[PDB]
């Protein structure tokens, strides 16, 4: 699981690998309310859930 | 023109600061942190390293009773076997069949190996940070490395850099930690003199190069067996030998917030914890006068595609007249907008292009082109890429201030829920009113 | 049998513990801490002595004007002055009377004669305390020497101290000090390469072979006199030699808790702070049974005089009985009268007398004299002298158990009242009682 402070992961003797995660979603912000709250739904779950 | 800006403790992110100095042209600060250090002040404690046992041949007496001896090394230990009856290759080495008596005697030392294979415990008392950075001052990198306590001011093309102090004391390590080549582990080791057996430092020293040593290995002596000169012994094991195989994990991949660690001198790379108050010096040479600077006018912006992830995935066409021809620091007024570039060149009736990234779903900010700003808007897309292999250029999270634009069904709604309420309390209030007149 | 102590960290003072085990005779350590030394962890920042101002040959250019050169010196500073006729001993130098320049050029270095006049600045950041101790056993002084922190445990006679760590952390260094060889003063000094002229400091460098050296002295050259080839500057004297005539007062004067402050290492010694948590480990062959120890009967004291002077001003005569010739140690368990010896010869039917000093103006107090308790009661009279040159060989207390015998007026006038308070109590209660009836 890649958090949003990131994750290193050092395999074997090579050097530690760093991943980051994106804001990537399937809905979109700027069409029908349904739309709009899944995508704030993907990007932000507990605080859109509290806020709505 | 001495300047006072913090930025967050992140090493590799390209920053950016500005320094508006009234009559003179904007001035922006590209600065990024390459390393920033933490050193601890070591005080040692012990050395520790695999023991040896020094058992002197056996004394076996023809006839007789042999006498035990005292000795004050660091775990003697003496002892007579009564009735032995040893064998050599030739013959018995004892002429009379009994009353011999075999005096067998031990004690243990550093072995020769503690000069290269040992551990030292020390004691971590603060860290002395230091840091280096680079600068795009008067738009060419430069290098700058200097201490992270609030002193040490270094001068660089005429520009002093003073940096620090860390808004955090955080640090990796613990009042007490071990290191045995390159690892560092933050464990409580026992106090000299009072070693347990078998654990880690049964046996201790104070410099490889000490004398006095302290064992505490439990070494017991135990009778020949059976018509052989060989000295037996019951001994616990090296509890060093034993540290090494269950040392687990050391602070170079435990450690927390992303933190490095090195040896000679034990230090802390990159952590990322706090921010950095970093304070300028800048001439008042460095500046350019704001007349001398162009002027811009008629910025038309416009922005053909924009898709909010990391690493500047937007990008904006403006539209100029500049006047005269000239460095035009560019700027964003917004803190959720970070565009890419610092500065660009702009004469003629032309248009120019940027590139900028950003979280916010829709694109609002504005744009300060050398003391002119202009409004650019645009509808941001989500990335493609569920992760990537560095950190986020733009700024944070936006926060719960910043929704996007179509948040208009928010104001619609909020703005109908208000609307009947508002027709309610009149309402209410009229009926009050004229019941009031009542009698 | 471990017996974990606490003794006040006052030095020079003896000290009796008891140390008392069922089935062995109780045992009394006299303990007496000899030094206590707190050894700060330094950092050095930079190291400060007076400067030189190099000048070289002023060139003077005939018929011609010179111009100026750039160099890194740490304070170059060059001018050209015009319209100069210089002379010599023989005759005038240039040979026209105008158009003459000369070039003035200095810059300054560190002393290199000051390898040894340097005051050092460094920081200080936790002292790693180690005391000296004398303890009394069995009759014999032997002196014991460890670390106070509490992390290191030593043995001497197969008994084993451990002494530590300071109940207080208080230490007379600040943060920021200076050495000037035998004198340590706590001082903010300016950070580094931010030092003032003629201040502490104009002058830093990092160590006193070090190469980089950062100088503030406001050197300004100045127009030479006419007609001669000196080279006039106005240079603001030097920090440091300012500095050695106005230190003031080193620590070793200024700092409280009566310290001694000393240097190579520096040392806080014999600080009068806190208390001092030893813990003592003793085998089980130092005791002695308590049917083997003698028993006295019939214990009868006797003061024949007393005074609470600071230096045993009091002398007890205490009658016995006892079984069989030995050593018996005796105590005393009131804390406010401490009894010189610790152990005393008995034998028979005979006397015995000790020597106790005491606070107390009614000397009211028991004496355990092996393992029977006797009952002492004297007068004291105060002492004559008001000054003396030793800390008071007792202790003092809160007041309750401290009044004179003779407070016997406090309970006479408290009865009084209380007795008259009680029958008006009484009257009014009857009073009430039979107004209780009558209704
Ligand atoms: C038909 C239906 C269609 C309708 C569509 C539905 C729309 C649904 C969505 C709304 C979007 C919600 C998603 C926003 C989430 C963004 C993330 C975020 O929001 O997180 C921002 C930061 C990061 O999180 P953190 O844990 O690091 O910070 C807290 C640190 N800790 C824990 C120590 C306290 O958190 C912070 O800093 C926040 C700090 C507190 C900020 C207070 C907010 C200021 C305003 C207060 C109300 C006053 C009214 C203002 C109105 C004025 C108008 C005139
Ligand atoms: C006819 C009858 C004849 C009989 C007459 C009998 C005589 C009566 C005698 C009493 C003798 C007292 C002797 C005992 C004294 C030893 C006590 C002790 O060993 O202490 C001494 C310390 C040492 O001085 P220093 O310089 O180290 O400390 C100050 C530090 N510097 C200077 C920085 C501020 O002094 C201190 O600290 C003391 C600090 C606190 C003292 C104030 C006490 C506060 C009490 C308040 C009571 C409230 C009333 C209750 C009413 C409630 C209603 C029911």
């Amino acid at each position: 699981t890649v958090p949003t402070e990131g994750l290193e992961v050092t395999w074997g003797n090579n050097e530690p690998y760093k991943y980051w995660p994106q804001l990537s979603t399937n809905g979109t912000a700027h069409g029908h309310p349904h739309e709009i709250i899944l995508y704030y739904y993907e990007l932000y779950p507990t605080m859109t859930v509290v806020v709505v | 023109y001495e300047h006072v800006t913090v930025i967050p403790n992140t090493v590799g992110v390209p920053y950016k600061t500005l320094v508006n100095r009234p009559g003179y042209s904007p001035m922006v600060l590209e600065m990024e942190l390459l390393s920033v250090t933490l050193e601890p002040t070591l005080s040692l404690d012990y050395i520790t390293c695999e023991y040896k046992t020094v058992i002197p041949s056996p004394y076996v007496k023809c006839c007789g009773t042999a006498e035990c001896k005292d000795k004050s090394l660091p775990d003697y230990s003496c002892k007579v076997f009564t009735g032995v009856y040893p064998f050599m290759w030739g013959g018995a080495y004892c002429f009379c069949d009994t009353e011999n008596t075999q005096l067998s005697e031990a004690h243990v030392e550093k072995s020769e190996s503690c000069k290269t294979e040992f551990a030292s415990a020390y004691r971590a008392h603060t860290a002395s940070a230091s840091a280096k950075l680079r600068v795009l001052y008067q738009g060419n990198n430069v290098t700058v490395s200097a201490y992270a306590n609030g002193d040490h001011a270094v001068t660089v093309k005429d520009a002093k850099f003073i940096v620090g102090p860390m808004s955090s004391a955080w640090t990796p390590f613990d009042n007490k930690i071990v290191v045995y080549k390159g690892d560092v582990y933050n464990m409580d080791y026992p106090p000299f003199g009072a070693g347990r057996p078998g654990q880690f430092g049964d046996i201790q020293s104070r410099t490889p190069e000490s004398e006095d040593v302290y064992a505490n290995t439990q070494l017991v002596l135990q009778r020949p067996s059976a018509g052989t000169v060989h000295v037996p012994y019951s001994q616990a094991p090296s509890g060093f030998k034993y540290w090494l195989k269950e040392r687990g994990a050391s602070l170079q991949h435990t450690a927390p917030f992303g933190c490095q660690i090195a040896t000679n001198p034990v230090r802390a790379m990159n952590c990322a914890v706090g921010n950095m108050p970093i304070s300028i010096d800048i001439p008042d040479a460095a500046f350019t006068r704001v007349v001398d600077a162009p002027s811009l006018t008629d910025m038309s912006c416009e922005v053909p595609a924009c898709t909010h992830s990391s690493d500047f995935g937007g990008v904006a066409i403006i539209k100029y007249a500049a006047s005269k021809k000239g460095k035009c620091a560019v700027h964003s007024m917004t803190n959720a907008v970070t565009i890419r570039e610092a500065e660009i060149e702009v004469e003629g009736n032309s248009q120019l292009q940027i590139s900028f990234s950003t979280a916010l779903a829709s694109a609002e900010f504005r744009v300060q082109v050398c003391s002119t700003q202009v409004h650019c808007a645009a509808e941001c897309h989500p990335p493609k890429d569920h992760i990537v292999n560095y950190p986020a250029s733009h700024t944070t999270l936006g926060v719960q201030d910043i929704s996007v634009t179509a948040m208009s069904w928010v104001q619609k709604i909020t703005g109908g829920v208000g609307l009947v309420v508002a027709v309610a309390a009149l309402i209410l209030i009229v009926v009050l009113c004229v019941s009031f007149s009542r009698h």
